[PDB]
């Protein structure tokens, strides 16, 4: 993990060489006033990209991160098998997974995994 | 509860959540319990036709997270340096253990997120809030034996809860003033003895869940709601307001055998002084118990015109009397009790 | 009859809450985002500028 | 001395991560962000008294599942603020 | 000494979040925060599991949070100080100094590593994470595991409670 | 005596609440904040 | 290990002076900082680094000029008389009322605060004489009820115990 | 909405009718029963409108026969004065005090200027609440739609044109906009509504078709007040619905047909305001779920008392509507000994009623 951190660093450092000389190599013109403006197809904004955007994912965000968190308990049960009560691992593992599938299916019964709007 | 039966799922996960907390024999299984139960809180307490029920929402939030976090730090701490579940030996770590319980009870100085939240309640919601999210913090106390600590908590809970509650006018807030005060009551009985706690406990959130159904049937959200309260019969609002004399403490009624089993049990435990700062409290509790009495003890008032019946529940209102006549008739009850023995 | 029984000089500026206790959230105008679909753009043929 | 060397850091940061979940900020989701930094730091404690234990690190995914939880039920109130108000302004939402 | 870096490098991290008032300045440090949180706890473990379990669960976190940056708090002024670039440079560099005249064997962690365990551990020669997660699955501990999946299912019903669908979106002054 | 007694006992728990109530006027951050500052005395006694 | 640990009836009363100032200055402290840290922060913030140790300094002094004026009172009707008695605490409490009246600038506070102090005073050197103690340590504790043996409701069967009562 | 005639026959219920006024529906009763499976095109409120004669009570019933919905007429101030056992309380008048006497509508039209008459219109509007639930109890539990002659929206502008008028002052307004302000927001607005639209001339000849005394030797009925009337409708009332309910308006200078009013019913077509979930009309009636249709349905059987205990309100400042406390202990000692009301309705002996000794039933939803 130690080789893992200086070969990281030494990827980064190689692409930011790479960077520096796409920059130094580039054709150096002149600044425009114009030419720095952000693009919008070819005419003036009216509104910055600052400006706040609308959600209509939102419960799908966070029946994401729920379901994320759901899987950081799955990735463990490919190892336990060998170890364990072969009995308390089925029963464990497909209560986990139907459980999931009544949580699912019921999501999708009420339409909560449909965009709002 | 209402409207909902996922309200009715909600109170399930509550009891379920509360009641791993209390059972666990570990710090950890007490704090993954209040996950559980703030998981079940945040939604009841939750109405989007309410603009000041989701600020209420988001500061207990804000108080619960921030007191569970410092909760499991000082357990990691505990673990740390004293590697059983409990310490031989109190240190500051058993302070901020019990700091961040206090927190979570709201208790003083860290009372002020309580009626200051309460505001944007319901009725129905304060009773869940006051009396069995306090079940959960206050049981967690008593795995800690420090004096000082509690002493200074329960002593300005006393004067704070009293002294607080004589500004507001609105009925919410100077009752959660009121259970502050009645917390400092419960945390004085907490080092002395944990059945006696348990049943101050008890008669308080009887005497809470006998007051919240008078509020909640008639929707009684301020003080001259209740003046401008419609009986058929004067009587009847005369002993539907005998509630408060017993909350205060006062004999005959029910309510005076928890306190007096309180001070009681405090006096065969050498404490003199306490008991005293808690007799002056009382008095200010007392005091404002009365500014909702004087919409009855008079007799006759000059009243709105234009209502002319009162309307309540059924299964509500019968529950609600049954309790009315054991919070006035309840010391004819001294016999059959055998937990005081 | 006051938002509070004692009135300071701070608090009695303050309104009564009200004896309903739910309080409606306003409706409030919302300015939504103006994206052209300009005439550089493949989907607007290269003469369309549609102001979505 | 031996709790100076050892796992005193993490006191400091968890109590950093305090004071920053407390400071005057704008935003609730700065708040939010506060909180996720002292999830990573009561892990950074929990485990180490996990590891001082040899075989109970199994217990360092469920306090990793109440704080997505936690973090949850905050995104879930801070898109109940914009069923009330229009905004996560800390000074626009009642002080009473 | 790579143990002695990652110190010095979270505590330069925990300064400059306790000072970025901007919600992507936090997501930035929280971001090499966690990075640098995720290679310590894997030092003190034999096996690398949990770190990776702790990447993949905060990077699946303010994933959800940079879309609510956009949606509320999209506009905000960032403010570059050179005082806090200088502070976090000298005691970044004070602290690299400390690390490198410091004993290392002194500093370094107790807890043991999968090479720190003695050859007669026979529970030590066996696959690498089995015996460390086995006590989700087995006989004590299911039930809490149990209550894990009905809270988690609690918690997604308490997500679609309080956040309606069919109110509308989300955004500022909505 | 009623000076010592009932009617400025009641003027001066009058000014105590009115005190106290401006003691709640503030954002749950400044309450959160001596928490936190209760916290990190005890943690500082903890070094000592 | 210093002169700041030690106590006010470390010594006999009369004995000793340093030691009894740094204590009770001691206390003063406590109740000042700790008051003024709810205070600063909570009403009639100041808004400034400077203001801030002024209202610091403003409430604590004053708790130091109490302590020092009691506990200088009290010395010196201690080596005054040979009796030690309770109105050397109610005269001590009086010059603390006084250094009341002298914050305030108002005489009643000044009597009416000696009064209330004094009558503290007198009630704190019966508790010394007598031997009672404020808040003394519990005796009787109850962890519950009765048979809290017999109450365990646990759905797991118990596996037979290592311990015996039985003499080898 | 679809009539008699295109229906082919009788409306037929798409469920069994649940008995709203015999069963309690709560929290536990939602699991079992739904409310969406009642409803149908035919199970919407339409509300008919108008001046003060302008025949709404013959055109609404005979819309509620073509229609094959519940009629449901003005509520008058007959439902206090006579109870339940057929007593009318206005002749308990000389032991009341005068502040305290009987006031109904031909005591506003003989004394306009009373005290009390302000408290009328504050009473009507309770009484027009009173049928609302009513009505939305009829909607939701049975699946049959409602017409009401007169709703409680429709009642500020009689209580402005008073105040125009001069017959209430600027404390009895802002009262009646503070009960207004706490108690209409819980209310589902119409689907429709019919306003018949009159001059101010012709209704005062509609007063001498009717030929009633305290109508004709009163003085309200003038042209200014009449004109207040149309000028607050017309200009406040229809415009705040329009935004909600689809409105029709009718020109019943002539006697008018019904049919015609039937047949303009099914050229409105319903569904193009179900496109948008935002659409501000049909808003306050559309629900996503069957949880949400039996949420409503909860509140509005289960929460009666809730809504009817909302009118306590506090408002001391005025004199008309602050009763004495001696005048009110003497109304209540000659009011509630009266015979009728000295107990529940159902529980009196006094009036008749057998088997007192085993009966423990109380009625759901009813005035004590
Ligand atoms: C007990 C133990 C603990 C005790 C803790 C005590 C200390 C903390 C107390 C904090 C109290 C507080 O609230 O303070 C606030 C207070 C006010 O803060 P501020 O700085 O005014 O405002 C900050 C903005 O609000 C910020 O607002 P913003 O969010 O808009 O700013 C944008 C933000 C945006 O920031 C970011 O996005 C974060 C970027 C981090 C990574 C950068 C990597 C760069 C690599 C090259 O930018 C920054 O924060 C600047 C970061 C610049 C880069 C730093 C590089 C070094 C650190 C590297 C860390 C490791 C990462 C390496 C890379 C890893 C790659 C995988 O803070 C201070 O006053 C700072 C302390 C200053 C002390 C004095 C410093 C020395 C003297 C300076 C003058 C010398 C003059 C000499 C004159 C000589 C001639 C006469
Ligand atoms: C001032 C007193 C005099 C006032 C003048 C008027 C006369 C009144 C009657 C005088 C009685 C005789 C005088 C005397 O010396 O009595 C000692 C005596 C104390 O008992 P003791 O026999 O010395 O031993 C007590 C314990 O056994 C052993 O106690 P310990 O040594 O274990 O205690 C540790 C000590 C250690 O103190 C310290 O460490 C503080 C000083 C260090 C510097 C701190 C700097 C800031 C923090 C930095 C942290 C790093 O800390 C404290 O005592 C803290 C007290 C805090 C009180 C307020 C708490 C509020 C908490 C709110 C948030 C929760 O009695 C009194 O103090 C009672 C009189 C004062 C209350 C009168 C109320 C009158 C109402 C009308
Ligand atoms: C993971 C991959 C991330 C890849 C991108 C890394 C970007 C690094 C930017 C470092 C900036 C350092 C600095 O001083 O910034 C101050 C500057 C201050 O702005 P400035 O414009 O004042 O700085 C100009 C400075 N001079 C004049 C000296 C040239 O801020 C930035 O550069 C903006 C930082 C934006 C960070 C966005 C983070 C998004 C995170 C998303 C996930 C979490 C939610
Ligand atoms: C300025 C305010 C300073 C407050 C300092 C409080 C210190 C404190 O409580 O110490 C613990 C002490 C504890 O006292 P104690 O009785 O436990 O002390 C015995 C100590 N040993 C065992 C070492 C000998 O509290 C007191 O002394 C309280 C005394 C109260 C006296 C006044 C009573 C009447 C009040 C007016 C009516
Ligand atoms: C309702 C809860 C009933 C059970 C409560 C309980 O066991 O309380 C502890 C005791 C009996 O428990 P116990 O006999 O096991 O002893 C107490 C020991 N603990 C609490 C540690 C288990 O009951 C009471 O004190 C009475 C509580 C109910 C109040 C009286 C009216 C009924
Ligand atoms: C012990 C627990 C008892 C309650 C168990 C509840 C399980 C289902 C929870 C849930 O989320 O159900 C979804 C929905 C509840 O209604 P919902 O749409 O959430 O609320 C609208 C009104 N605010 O429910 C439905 O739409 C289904 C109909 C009601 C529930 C029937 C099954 C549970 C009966 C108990
Ligand atoms: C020596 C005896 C000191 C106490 C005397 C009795 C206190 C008392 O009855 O106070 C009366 C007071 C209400 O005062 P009231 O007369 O109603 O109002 C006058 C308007 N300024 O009521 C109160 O002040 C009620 C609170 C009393 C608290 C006593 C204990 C704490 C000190
Ligand atoms: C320790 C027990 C102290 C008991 C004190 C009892 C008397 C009291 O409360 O006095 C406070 C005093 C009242 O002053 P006032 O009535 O305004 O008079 C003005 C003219 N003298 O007000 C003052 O003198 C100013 C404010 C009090 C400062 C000195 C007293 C501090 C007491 C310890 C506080 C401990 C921390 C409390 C935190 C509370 C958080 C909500
Ligand atoms: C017999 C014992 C119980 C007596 C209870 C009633 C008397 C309480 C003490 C009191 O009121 O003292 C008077 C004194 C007046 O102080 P001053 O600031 O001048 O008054 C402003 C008036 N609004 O007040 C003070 O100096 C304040 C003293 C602090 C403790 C107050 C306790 C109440
Ligand atoms: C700039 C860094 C970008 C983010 C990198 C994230 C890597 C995955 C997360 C993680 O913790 O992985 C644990 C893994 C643990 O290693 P492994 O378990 O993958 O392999 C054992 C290792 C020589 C047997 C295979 O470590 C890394 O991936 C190193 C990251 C280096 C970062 C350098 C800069 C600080
Ligand atoms: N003061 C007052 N009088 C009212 C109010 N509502 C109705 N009235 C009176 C005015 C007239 O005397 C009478 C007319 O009743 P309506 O306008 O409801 O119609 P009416 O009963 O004539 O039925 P109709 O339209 O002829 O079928 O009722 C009200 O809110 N206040």
């Amino acid at each position: 993990m130690f080789s893992i951190i200086f070969i990281a660093l030494l990827i980064l450092l190689i692409t930011t060489i790479v960077m520096f000389l796409a920059s130094i190599l580039s054709k150096k013109a002149l600044i425009d006033r114009e030419k720095s403006s952000p693009f919008e197809c070819g005419f003036d904004p009216k509104s910055s990209s600052r400006l706040p955007f609308s959600l209509r994912f939102f419960l799908i965000t966070i029946i994401f991160l729920i379901f994320d968190v759901e899987i950081a308990l799955i990735l463990p049960m490919i190892i336990i098998m060998k170890y364990s009560n072969i009995m308390i691992w089925t029963i464990t593992s497909i209560i986990f997974i139907l459980i999931l599938l009544i949580g699912l299916y019921h999501e999708w019964n009420q339409g909560m995994l449909n965009w709002s709007n | 509860m209402f409207n909902n039966s996922s309200k009715i799922l909600f109170i399930t996960i509550m009891i379920i959540g509360t009641l791993i907390t209390v059972t666990s024999n570990s710090w950890l299984g007490a704090w993954m319990g209040l996950e559980i139960n703030l998981l079940s809180f945040i939604p009841l307490l939750s109405d989007n036709n309410n603009l000041m029920s989701t600020e209420a929402s988001l500061k207990y939030f804000l108080t619960q997270v921030l007191a569970s976090t410092v909760l499991l730090f000082s357990s990691i701490l505990l673990m740390l340096k004293n590697n059983m579940n409990n310490e031989i030996n109190e240190s500051f770590t058993s302070m901020i253990i019990m700091s961040a319980l206090l927190l979570k009870s709201g208790a003083a100085p860290f009372h002020f997120w309580f009626p200051n939240m309460m505001e944007g309640l319901t009725w129905m919601n304060a009773l869940m809030l006051m009396t069995w999210q306090k079940i959960a913090p206050l049981m967690l106390i008593s795995y800690l034996n420090i004096k000082y600590l509690l002493l200074i908590s329960v002593i300005l809970s006393v004067i704070i809860g009293a002294i607080g509650g004589l500004n507001q006018t609105s009925l919410r807030k100077l009752m959660a003033f009121s259970s502050i005060n009645h917390l400092g009551w419960m945390l004085s009985s907490l080092m002395i003895s944990e059945s006696i706690w348990l049943i101050y406990f008890f008669f308080y959130s009887f005497l809470s869940f006998v007051l919240t159904f008078m509020f909640n049937i008639f929707k009684l959200f301020h003080l001259n709601q209740l003046f401008s309260w419609f009986v058929n019969s004067k009587i009847l609002k005369f002993t539907l307001f005998m509630n408060f004399l017993s909350l205060g403490g006062l004999p005959p009624f029910l309510g005076f055998l928890p306190k007096w089993l309180v001070i009681q049990q405090l006096t065969l435990c050498n404490q003199y002084f306490m008991l005293t700062l808690m007799m002056m409290s009382t008095l200010i509790t007392l005091f404002f118990y009365l500014r909702i009495c004087y919409s009855a003890f008079m007799m006759n008032y000059f009243e709105n015109n234009w209502i002319m019946k009162m309307n309540m529940n059924s299964i509500n209102y019968n529950m609600y009397m049954i309790m009315t006549f054991f919070s006035i008739f309840g010391l004819f009850l001294i016999s059959l009790f055998y937990f005081m023995f | 009859s006051g938002p509070v029984m004692y009135p300071d000089e701070v608090t009695s500026l303050w309104t009564v809450p009200p004896w309903n206790s739910k309080v409606t959230p306003v409706e409030k105008s919302v300015r939504n985002l103006t994206l052209n679909f300009g005439p550089q753009h493949p989907a607007a043929h290269g003469v369309l500028r549609l102001v979505l | 001395m031996i709790m100076i060397l050892y796992w005193s850091l993490p006191m400091i940061l968890f109590i950093l991560g305090l004071f920053c979940f407390v400071s005057n900020r704008k935003h609730l989701l700065s708040m939010l962000l506060s909180l996720e930094f002292i999830v990573l730091m009561l892990f950074f404690m929990l485990f180490i008294y996990l590891n001082m234990l040899n075989y109970e690190s199994y217990f360092s995914m469920m306090f990793l599942t109440f704080s997505v939880c936690e973090g949850a039920l905050g995104l879930s109130i801070l898109v109940s603020m914009i069923r009330t108000h229009g905004n996560d302004y800390f000074q626009s939402f009642s002080i009473m | 000494m790579i143990q002695l870096m990652l110190y010095s490098l979270i505590i330069t991290t925990s300064i400059i979040f306790l000072n970025m008032i901007h919600p992507l300045a936090l997501g930035l440090t929280l971001l090499i925060q966690t990075i640098f949180v995720c290679l310590l706890t894997g030092l003190m473990t034999k096996s690398f599991w949990y770190s990776y379990i702790l990447f993949l669960i905060f990077l699946g976190g303010m994933l959800v949070l940079f879309i609510y940056v956009t949606s509320l708090a999209s506009n905000e002024m960032f403010n570059l100080s050179m005082k806090l670039t200088l502070f976090s440079s000298l005691i970044l560099i004070f602290m690299l100094i400390l690390s490198f005249i410091m004993d290392k064997t002194s500093s370094s962690l107790f807890l043991m590593n999968n090479d720190m365990q003695s050859i007669i551990n026979m529970n030590s020669y066996f696959m690498e994470n089995s015996l460390s997660l086995n006590k989700l699955y087995n006989f004590p501990t299911n039930f809490i595991t149990i209550l894990l999946m009905n809270y988690l299912l609690i918690t997604l019903i308490v997500i679609v409670k309080i956040t309606k669908l069919f109110k509308g979106p989300i955004r500022m002054m909505s | 005596s009623e000076y010592f007694g009932g009617q400025h006992l009641y003027q001066k728990l009058s000014m105590y609440s009115k005190t106290l109530f401006l003691m709640h006027n503030n954002s749950l951050k400044i309450y959160l904040l001596l928490f936190v500052f209760w916290i990190l005395i005890l943690l500082i006694l903890l070094f000592l | 290990m210093s002169l700041l640990r030690s106590k006010y009836y470390d010594h006999p009363d009369g004995e000793d002076a340093f030691g009894k100032i740094v204590a009770t200055n001691k206390y003063a402290v406590s109740a000042g900082v700790a008051w003024s840290m709810f205070d600063v922060l909570t009403l009639s913030k100041p808004q400034g680094y400077l203001p801030t140790l002024g209202r610091f300094a403003y409430n604590t002094g004053p708790l130091m000029g109490m302590a020092t004026a009691f506990t200088l009172t009290t010395l010196v009707a201690t080596n005054a008389r040979g009796k030690d008695d309770k109105i050397n605490y109610l005269i001590g409490g009086f010059a603390a009322g006084g250094v009341f009246g002298a914050w305030k600038h108002n005489h009643v506070a000044g009597l009416c605060a000696g009064l209330f102090l004094g009558i503290a005073g007198v009630i704190k050197k019966m508790s010394i004489e007598q031997g009672w103690e404020f808040f003394p340590n519990t005796p009787i504790k109850q962890y519950g009820g009765l048979n809290i043996a017999g109450n365990d409701w646990t759905i797991m069967a118990d596996p037979p115990k290592n311990w015996t009562t039985e003499k080898p | 909405i679809s009539g008699k005639t295109m229906r082919g026959g009788p409306r037929v219920p798409k469920a069994a009718p649940y008995p709203y006024k015999t069963k309690k529906y709560s929290v536990f009763n939602a699991i079992f029963d739904k409310t969406s499976k009642r409803f149908d095109e035919n199970s919407k409120v339409i509300c008919v409108e108008g001046p003060i004669a302008a025949g709404k009570s013959k055109f609404a019933k005979e819309l509620a026969e073509e229609l094959d919905m519940e009629y449901y007429p003005a509520v008058d101030l007959d439902l206090i004065y006579i109870n339940s056992y057929g007593y009318d309380m206005r002749k308990l008048d000389p032991q009341l005090p005068p502040s305290c006497r009987s006031y109904d509508v031909r005591n506003f039209c003989l004394d306009p200027s009373h005290d009390l008459a302000a408290q009328f219109q504050i009473r009507m509007y309770m009484l027009r609440y009173s049928q609302y639930i009513d009505a939305l109890q009829h909607v939701l539990s049975t699946g049959q739609g409602v017409v009401l002659e007169r709703s409680p929206y429709s009642d500020f502008v009689f209580m402005e044109a008073m105040f125009r008028q001069g017959y209430l002052s600027r404390g009895a307004r802002s009262v009646y906009n503070e009960l207004r302000q706490n108690t209409i927001g819980e209310l589902l607005k119409p689907h429709l509504v019919i306003y018949l639209d009159l001059p101010v001339d012709a209704v005062k000849k509609q007063i001498k078709a009717r030929n009633v005394d305290y109508e004709v030797q009163s003085k309200v009925f003038s042209d200014a007040y009449l004109s207040d009337l149309e000028q607050l409708y017309k200009q406040q009332y229809l415009k705040d619905i329009s935004t909600h309910a689809e409105l029709l308006i009718y020109d019943w200078t002539a006697g008018g047909e019904t049919e015609v009013v039937v047949e303009d019913i099914e050229r409105i077509d319903f569904n193009q305001f179900e496109a948008d979930i935002h659409n501000k009309k049909m808003l306050d009636w559309r629900f996503p779920l069957e949880a949400e249709w039996c949420e409503a349905r909860i509140k509005y059987c289960h929460e009666k008392p809730d809504l009817m205990n909302y009118f306590n309100v506090p408002r001391f400042d005025v004199p008309e509507l602050v009763r004495s406390a001696d005048d009110g202990k003497v109304w209540r000692d000659v009011w509630f000994n009266a015979p009728g009301m000295k107990y529940r309705p159902g529980y009196n002996a006094d009036m008749g009623d057998e088997g007192l000794l085993t009966k423990t039933k109380i009625g759901i939803n009813q005035g004590i």
